[PDB]
């Protein structure tokens, strides 16, 4: 999901 | 209201299911996964990082599935359903 991958690095 | 799972019962599989439509879907949803998290790892050393590798902080040594069905059981990855 598109939060997930902002929040990821 | 159980006492913690350990092994491969570990996340519960009603939580799983609680998100997806039905195991027949569950599988896929978590293989596809797996798959994409040791691409990952295969391209680690170099490549283009079109693949986000795991999302959740792995463990030590622990298995690309276990981790997708983990990351699954945090509620941070959406699928879509073919027909």
């Amino acid at each position: 999901t598109e939060e997930a991958r902002a929040a990821a690095y | 209201g159980y006492d913690t799972p350990l092994g491969i019962t570990n996340p519960p599989i009603d939580e799983l299911l609680d998100r997806v439509s039905s195991k027949y879907a569950l599988v896929i949803y978590a293989a596809k996964r797996a798959r994409q998290i040791n691409d990952y790892y295969n391209q680690l050393g170099e490549g283009i990082l079109e693949y986000v590798g795991p999302l959740v902080e792995p463990g030590l040594q622990e298995k690309p599935l276990s981790i997708a069905l983990r990351e699954i059981h945090a509620d941070l990855l959406e699928h879509t359903e073919g027909e």
